């Protein structure tokens, strides 16, 4: 596109009960990216939150792994998890702090991977896992909050969310 | 007419040199009136002036760069919201952007404390405010304390 979004997608859509679908959370042409945070929700009784890297399950304090981005010691990333995963929320935030230093260097990190999640299927019953706001992020879009090397809130992308997992939907082929 | 007194502080540690500077200028305002007040250097505030009839109020704690919070009291007289020993928490981190707060701690206030990351007190670019925790650098010590209270609203005191 050229053009500047968040994204969450699935690696599939459909599953079987114990199956875990990845959700990968990317940035595309996110101009002079620096750091973000999400909210994203998910039905806790039809799937659950794991951690793909680990094998764990989400607990609150757990940053998901992953990104291919804001990875530069130099700049000294800061991580952040507040995830409610009974309440079926992951929060969670990343960004670099000596911005200042990331800025002069000049090299910018505009698209890549910011957090791969897996989400275990419980039941076989069609659900969503989407981006959504939050009283705690007052003024963000869609419970997204991007910033760049300055410090700023960054605004004018999209949200694109992934495909329903229409997991209460799978007949047999005709 | 009723006084009202207490002490207010923080949760976080910082040098015992900068204690005056910490414990002093949190704003508590009686809601609804113009009766108002600041900390002094050992967090005490009083007000006296309240009126009598006015058996229930709100005292509307703040503090630049801080989570706003909103005490009710019940009573008339000589009343103590708190004590020197267990004082009213306030917690740092809602920082203003352009004279405004958005009464949540987010990543939006790591962010702004971000900008002056690495200023030591001297500098053209150190920020007073933003050296939460008053040790004269601007690090990641700061930013922890915004953390510890991360997407914390003023519901949640
Ligand atoms: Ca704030
Ligand atoms: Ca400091």
């Amino acid at each position: 596109d050229k053009a500047s979004s968040i994204e969450l997608k699935f690696d599939r859509n459909k599953g079987e009960v114990g199956d875990i679908l990845i959700g990968t959370v990317r940035i595309n042409n996110i101009k002079n990216f620096a750091g973000f945070q999400v909210n994203i929700v998910y039905d806790p009784k039809v799937l659950m939150a794991v951690d793909p890297e680990t094998g764990k399950e989400f607990t609150s304090s757990t940053f998901p792994p992953g990104r291919t981005v804001l990875k530069n010691n130099a700049y000294g990333p800061i991580q952040i998890a507040d995830n409610d995963p009974e309440k079926g929320i992951l929060n969670f935030a990343l960004a670099y702090s000596y911005i200042a230093g990331y800025k002069e260097t000049g090299v910018t990190e505009e698209s890549g991977i910011i957090a791969k999640i897996g989400f275990k299927i419980l039941q076989k019953k069609s659900t969503a896992v989407k981006f959504q706001d939050t009283l705690s992020m007052p003024g963000a879009i869609l419970g997204t909050q991007l910033f760049d090397w300055d410090g700023e809130v960054i605004t004018g992308y999209e949200v694109i969310q992934p495909d329903v997992l229409s997991l209460g939907d799978e007949p047999y082929e005709v | 007419k009723t006084t009202v007194s207490g002490y207010i502080s923080v949760d976080f540690d910082y040098p015992p040199e900068s204690e005056s500077k910490i414990k002093s200028g949190f704003n508590v305002k009686v809601a609804g009136t113009e009766l108002s007040t600041k900390t002094d250097e050992k967090g005490y505030f009083e007000i006296s002036g309240i009126p009598g009839d006015m058996r229930e109020f709100t005292l509307e704690i703040s503090k630049r760069n801080y989570l706003k919070r909103n005490v009710t009291v019940n009573g008339t007289g000589k009343l103590v919201v708190s004590t020197e020993d267990n004082p009213l928490i306030l917690w740092a981190g809602d920082v203003e952007r352009k004279g405004v707060q958005d009464n949540a701690i987010n990543m939006v206030d790591v962010m702004e404390i971000s900008k002056v990351f690495g200023t030591r007190a001297g500098d053209e670019e150190y920020v007073a405010e933003l050296d939460l925790n008053m040790d004269g650098a601007i690090n990641l010590f700061d930013i922890a304390i915004v953390i510890r209270h991360f997407n914390a609203l003023p519901s949640r005191y």
